[PDB]
DNA sequence: CACAGTGACTCAGCAG
DNA sequence: GCTGCTGAGTCACTGT
């Protein structure tokens, strides 16, 4: 049993662990309903469902950094390429300009 | 004995700082150091992140304006030499045009 | 109010 | 044993 479970239980917290954090705010809201939770009980319920949520963000927090960094050193891939192929271009256009100059003068 | 002294101090020079500490005081001072040390070490984790994200975008910043430059002014000499080649190919049909 | 995101701090645990 | 690093959990905020 997890910490948060058995603190639940101490508490007479009716409802599973996983139901206070996951489920969306008008399904809470409706589990919340018809009790009668004193202030030890509400605020243990708040901070189990505050602290199950902010652990996904921090989660999907630091899983998006290290995206980012993917993300970024292929951009500078990709770049590094494009401007290599935009010089090969910018070579053949200047290499016609200068022979039809030459064929002229 | 304030934060980063203790930190900035070695583990031989903390053993001579145990002047009147009983075997658990010494124990939460090393534990005390230790939790010094890891902030640091996140602190110097955390930097060394933020640098290099801060270094990549200047390199992607910096590469974009070049592509962007270079992809423009590529188009616009590439207007002139077309324009260039159709008077010398209209040129070149009017010299077949001779006696 | 709600949910979501984020720097900083913390501890745990692995490698050296 | 300590040292650095780092994956997570948490807090105290801010943002939508």
């Amino acid at each position: 049993l997890t910490r948060d479970e058995l603190r639940a239980k101490a508490l007479h917290i009716p409802f599973p662990v996983e139901k206070i954090i996951n489920l969306p705010v008008v399904d809470f809201n409706e589990m919340m309903s018809k009790e009668q939770f004193n202030e030890a009980q509400l605020a243990l319920i708040r901070d189990i469902r505050r602290r199950g949520k902010n652990k996904v963000y921090a989660q999907n927090c630091r899983k998006r950094k290290l995206e980012n960094i993917v993300e970024l050193e292929q951009d500078l891939d990709h770049l590094k390429d494009e401007k290599e192929k935009l010089l090969k271009e910018k070579g053949e256009n200047d290499k016609s300009l200068h022979l039809l100059k030459k064929q002229l003068s | 004995l304030t934060d980063e002294e203790l930190v900035t101090m070695s583990v031989r020079e903390l053993n001579q700082h145990l002047r009147g500490l009983s075997k658990e005081e010494i124990v939460q001072l090393k534990q005390r150091r230790r939790t010094l040390k890891n902030r640091g070490y996140a602190a110097s984790c955390r930097v060394k992140r933020v640098t290099q994200k801060e270094e990549l975008e200047k390199q992607k910043a910096e590469l974009q304006q070049e592509v962007e430059k270079l992809a423009s002014e590529n188009a616009s000499m590439k207007l002139e030499l077309d324009a260039l080649r159709s008077k010398y190919e209209a040129l070149q049909t009017f010299a077949r045009t001779v006696a």
